[PDB]
């Protein structure tokens, strides 16, 4: 499910042993989409676990509305779901015109 | 640069959690049950003491003939 929570875990890890702190509006990214991937987890942690149980509605009523959110991470990465994207030197490169009003349209 | 963060034009949307659309609670419930409950018995008595009216009817006819 994480694609930005991992790479998180690994870039962070790394910096600290090469002296870097990373620049500022590269920051605002990672707590983004690391703020996104939680609305990820979050809602598969629950369908799912519905579906164990055995309903069945509450499964395709939540991953219609979660098509909504690939169409970011292939707008800015590389791909559906895996993207090496958090890299040891900060953001990959900037997300592009739009974006802003899309996921203030989306949330 | 050409780059991404906007003036204006903000929400958000809520964090909130209420929908409290009830709902005729507190003893308006069992009201409209016992009256219309009832209200099937107050059916009965008119068509079953009826249909007893002519099933007296019914035997009748029986009776009449069959010497």
């Amino acid at each position: 499910v994480s694609m930005m929570c991992n790479e998180q875990a690994y870039s962070l890890a790394v910096e600290k042993l090469l002296n870097i702190q990373p620049p500022p509006r590269a920051q605002w990214i990672r707590v983004l989409f690391g703020e996104i991937t939680r609305l990820l987890n979050h809602i598969m942690a629950v369908t799912t676990h519905a579906l164990d149980i055995g309903a069945m509605t509450p499964f395709f009523w939540m991953f219609e509305e979660r098509e909504k959110m690939f169409e970011f991470y292939e707008r800015v990465s590389g791909a559906r779901m895996h993207a090496a994207y958090v890299r040891p030197g900060g953001v990959h490169q900037d997300l592009p015109l739009g974006l802003m009003d899309d996921i203030y349209e989306f949330s | 640069k050409q780059d991404m963060p906007p003036v204006g034009g903000y929400g958000p949307i809520d964090y909130k959690r209420n929908l409290p659309r009830r709902g005729l609670s507190g003893y308006s419930m069992f009201a409209v049950g016992i009256g219309a409950l009832l209200f099937g018995y107050w059916s009965m008595m008119k068509w079953n003491r009826e249909r007893r009216r002519l099933q007296i009817e019914d035997f009748e006819a029986r009776i009449a003939l069959m010497p």
